[PDB]
């Protein structure tokens, strides 16, 4: 047993690195995050410290999982984004505050997400 | 593997 403060937080999920991690690539976390055939958002922010210009978005759905990523910050938006049904090229931390309670989810069944994990 | 990314797959 150890000692702790009783002082507390009313902030967000994601104020840590909990759902952050750079050594992933695509090719990897679809093999971990794709046991799994929940709702269309148990995603994860991670990213490649190979593919040089590597931010995703990584969705788990409800028949494959897919990644988020191909452009970094631009001088005609931030960080580029371009889906079929997602043209999110701009910061996607500064959207995360609006899309918190109903997201975009990936090309879509359903749209809210929430975090999935990062192991096999 | 596949597929890669969205925007694509790269």
């Amino acid at each position: 047993g150890s000692p702790a403060s009783g002082t507390s937080l009313s902030a967000a999920i994601h104020r840590t690195q909990l759902w952050f991690h750079g050594r992933i690539s695509r090719e990897e976390s679809q093999r971990l995050i794709g046991q799994q055939g929940l709702v269309d958002g148990l995603f994860l922010v991670r990213e490649s410290q190979r593919n040089p210009q590597g931010f995703v978005l990584s969705l788990c759905h409800l028949q494959k999982v897919k990644h988020y990523l191909i452009l970094p910050s631009e001088e005609e938006g931030r960080l580029y984004f371009s889906m079929d049904d997602g043209q999110t090229r701009f910061t996607d931390l500064l959207q995360l505050v609006e899309f918190h309670q109903l997201n975009r989810g990936i090309l879509p069944c359903l749209l809210r997400h929430c975090c999935t994990r990062v192991a096999l | 593997p596949q597929p890669e990314y969205v925007n694509q797959p790269d």
